[PDB]
């Protein structure tokens, strides 16, 4: 559905790496990830 | 190819 890296989920922040690439911060278990939560929807 | 900084590491 409605995807469009922008806004994020609770818990989930967005950053930019040196590399230029921007990945995913959860601030609830720690853990960094390259991927796109809202391109893929838990259910 | 490479890991993004932890979020200690970016704080």
């Amino acid at each position: 559905g409605s995807m469009e890296q922008g806004f994020l989920p609770k818990g989930w922040e967005v950053r930019h790496a040196p590399n230029g690439r921007p990945f995913f911060i959860d601030h609830n278990t720690k853990t960094t990830t390259w991927e796109d939560p809202r391109l893929k929807i838990p259910a | 190819t490479a890991p993004p900084p932890a979020y200690a590491t970016l704080g």
